[PDB]
């Protein structure tokens, strides 16, 4: 099925040459387009009051990178390093080593957001749920060195967000 | 006093510098779309005093949006020369900060900020239109914060 | 008496603001910044050498077309003369040959730009 | 299996006449290029450089690679006529803020360990 | 006024002068450029093209390379505008 869009003759009756020349002369169109804008002038504009107001965002919104940790305190990350496997971008550098304790945890953990591409896959791929998206997104820096972010800045990241993020998480790892 | 009088100038001039930022019409990738989304209604760059304009030499603050490419380096850094001063380069999404996703690439700048001086890193890929804006006003808060005239009387 | 002490005002308010505009704001200039424009790349280098204009004649022949009009012009007087029937037919002569001058160059391709 | 496809050229004697004919168009352009896109190294430091240039791969021997150069050095030479290369695209012929490099194994062994 | 071998030869022997890489003494009429002066063959190149430019008229690159030494540039500069002394 295809439709013609644009395969219509005028009509030449008297009448209707009538209207075309006095759509011609007494600009008719023109009219109707200065109408539209005036009908629009008169509406509700739709610009929110910022950073009064904020733009709508989902539960699964990726933002900010940060690392969560159990309800007991004890990290969930474990150095598995399937994030840093399946980063598109090799953004997360990884070093491992066992605890004093015996745990192993990660001696180094480096995401640099200035080569991070947000695909959220570092999230999905960890086993515990260690490594998320938050849910901020206002943290632009004045110099570059600060979207280096460490280990200690990340964890800084998920002991700030983890109000949000355990709700975040708590609202959509059915879906997962 | 000289350095009350100084300092009532450097408000006032530090007030219209940043209630009148025109930016430049330098969008480059997907991170101009965003670019525009914040110029779209629902963000309104109008309405924080903030105008587009092309012709780098009616503008004031670059916003490197996209990726910046070796064989495009040069015509940013001459277009970034053509501003008259003062300027500010605003590095939009991960590609124009350090380098994104093709920062292993054979054919694409490291960061934006080995070409220019990049004043305001707004991460994202893309950053969302609400992250754009915030540094756009951190931007503000910057101009804000300059004391141009009390260095002067400090010579 | 007043028209000139009007027009040295607003030339000297001019002249004042171009003053202020161009010692003030402590200018820093360095070549780069002064290089011409070329939407970015170096220009391939011109900026004076001719450049064509196809409405040459449409140009020229508004110069004819803007001639006439100053034969027009004194028509709010003409029209309170006691020989009415005189100033319309030279008005409607002045009129009907600006129109076949027109149709001249409307016909003979003329007011269409060359290519 | 000995004996394969010419490219343009079926010898070495015409793959340097194109040779000859590529360094003719060069040469010639050279203070052009000096002009043309405000370079400021001397004219001869621009002609010397298009020598060494050619000098470089002066050991191939094999026409079809010639012929392969010629094509590559016409491109670069429509390039910088039609000011596509700039004046960065130009400059890096001539390395400038590369720090010169040791020949000398001492000083190899001295700065690092490489080749 | 019309010119003749004495022309052609100056000017030749003068704009073969110039060059840098040329001998002043080694330099002579019967120097020829791989033997007696020592060039390359890319230093041919600019020998005819101080040729061309000067005495005006381009020469080919089919005849460039068979002159090789000042007798056949003035001899060939000669035959082509007809010098017969
Ligand atoms: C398909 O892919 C594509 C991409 O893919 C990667 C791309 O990237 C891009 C490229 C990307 C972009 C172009 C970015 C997107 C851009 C946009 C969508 C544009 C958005 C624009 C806007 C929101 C703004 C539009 C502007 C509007 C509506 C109005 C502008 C008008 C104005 C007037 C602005 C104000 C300016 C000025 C100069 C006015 C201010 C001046 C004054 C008031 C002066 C006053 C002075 C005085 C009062 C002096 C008084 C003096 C006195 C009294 C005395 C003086 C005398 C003395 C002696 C001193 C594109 C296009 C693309 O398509
Ligand atoms: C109506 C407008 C009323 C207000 C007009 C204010 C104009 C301010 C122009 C900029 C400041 C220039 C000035 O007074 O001193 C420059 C002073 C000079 O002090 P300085 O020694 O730092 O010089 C600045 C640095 N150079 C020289 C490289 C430009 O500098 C600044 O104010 C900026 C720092
Ligand atoms: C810097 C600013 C300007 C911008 C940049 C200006 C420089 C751009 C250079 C582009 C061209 C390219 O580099 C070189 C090419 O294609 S081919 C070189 C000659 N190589 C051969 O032909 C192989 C064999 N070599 C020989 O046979 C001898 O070398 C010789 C030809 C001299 C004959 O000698 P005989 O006769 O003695
Ligand atoms: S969300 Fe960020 S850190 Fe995680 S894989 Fe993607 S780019 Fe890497
Ligand atoms: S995937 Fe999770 S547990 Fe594994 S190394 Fe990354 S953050 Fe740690
Ligand atoms: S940072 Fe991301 S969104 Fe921005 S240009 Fe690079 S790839 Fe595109």
């Amino acid at each position: 099925t295809y439709k013609f869009v644009n395969m219509r003759e005028p009509s030449m009756d008297m009448k209707s040459v009538t209207d075309r020349a006095a759509q011609t002369l007494l600009w008719t169109e023109l009219v109707r387009g200065l109408g539209m804008t005036l009908s629009y002038l008169f509406r509700e504009p739709a610009t929110i009051n910022y950073p009064f107001e904020k733009g709508p965002l989902s539960p699964r919104f990726r933002g900010e990178h940060a690392l969560r940790r159990y309800p007991s305190g004890e990290e969930r990350c474990i150095a598995c390093k399937l994030c840093e496997a399946v980063c598109p971008a090799q953004a997360i550098t990884i070093e491992a080593e066992p605890r004093a304790d015996g745990s192993r945890r990660t001696t180094r953990y480096d995401i640099d957001m200035t080569k991070c591409i947000y695909c959220g896959f570092c999230q999905e791929a960890c086993p515990v749920d260690a490594i998320v998206e938050g849910p901020n997104f206002e943290f632009s820096t004045e110099t570059h060195e600060e979207l280096l972010y460490n280990k200690e800045k990340l964890l800084n990241n998920g002991d700030k967000w983890e109000a949000e993020i355990a709700a975040n998480i708590q609202a959509d790892y059915l879906y997962r | 006093r000289g350095e009350y009088v100084v300092a009532k100038l450097d408000d006032l001039v530090n007030w219209a510098r940043r209630s009148s930022l025109w930016p430049m019409t330098f969008g480059l990738a997907c991170c101009a779309v965003e670019m525009m989304h914040m110029a779209a209604p629902r963000y309104d760059m109008d309405r924080f005093g903030v105008v587009f304009r092309a012709s780098p030499r009616q503008s004031d603050v670059m916003i490197v949006a996209g990726t910046l490419t070796n064989k495009m380096a040069p015509a940013l850094r001459k277009v970034y020369d053509q501003m008259p001063e003062p300027r500010y380069v605003v590095s939009m999404g991960s590609c124009a900060n350090g380098g994104g996703y093709y920062h292993y690439s054979y054919s694409v700048v490291r960061g934006c900020d080995r070409i220019v001086p990049v004043d305001i890193y707004v991460p994202g890929c893309p950053p969302t239109a609400e992250a754009l804006l915030y540094g756009i006003l951190q931007l503000q808060r910057k101009i804000k914060r300059e004391k141009r005239l009390r260095i002067w009387y400090r010579r | 008496m007043n028209i000139m002490l009007t027009l040295l005002t607003n030339v000297t308010l001019a002249s004042l603001l171009v003053l202020i505009a161009f010692w003030l704001p402590q200018l820093n200039a360095y070549s780069e910044k002064t290089s011409p424009y070329e939407c970015g790349f170096d220009p391939m280098g011109s900026a004076r050498l001719p450049f064509s204009m196809k409405f040459f004649l449409v140009a020229i022949t508004f110069l004819l077309f803007d001639l006439e009009i100053a034969l027009l012009l004194p028509l709010p007087w003409a029209s309170q003369t006691n020989n009415l029937k005189t100033m319309l037919t030279m008005a409607l002569f002045l009129l009907i040959l600006l129109a076949a001058s027109l149709a001249y160059e409307w016909t003979q391709k003329g007011l269409e730009w060359a290519e | 299996g000995t004996s394969v496809k010419p490219i343009f050229s079926r010898d070495m004697n015409e793959a340097k006449r194109r040779v000859r004919e590529l360094y003719r168009a060069w040469y010639r352009e050279v203070p052009n290029t000096v002009h043309l896109f405000q370079l400021d190294i001397s004219v001869k430091q621009g002609r010397d450089k298009v020598r060494e240039m050619f000098m470089k791969n002066a050991h191939v021997t094999d026409p079809r690679v010639v012929d392969l150069l010629v094509i590559k050095g016409k491109m670069e030479l429509e390039e910088t006529i039609n000011v596509w290369k700039q004046r960065t695209h130009i400059m890096r012929f001539f390395h400038e803020t590369e720090a010169p490099r040791p020949t000398d194994f001492l000083s190899k062994f001295y700065v690092g360990h490489d080749p | 006024p019309p010119l003749t071998l004495e022309a052609i030869k100056d000017r030749v022997l003068y704009v073969l002068k110039l060059y840098d890489k040329i001998d002043p003494e080694k330099l002579s009429v019967n120097s020829h450029f791989m033997k007696d002066l020592g060039l390359d063959s890319l230093d041919q190149v600019e020998i005819i093209m101080a040729m061309e430019d000067e005495f005006g008229f381009e020469i080919p690159d089919i005849d460039a390379e068979k002159l090789m030494c000042p007798q056949e540039i003035v001899d060939y500069i000669a035959d082509k505008k007809d010098v017969y002394e």
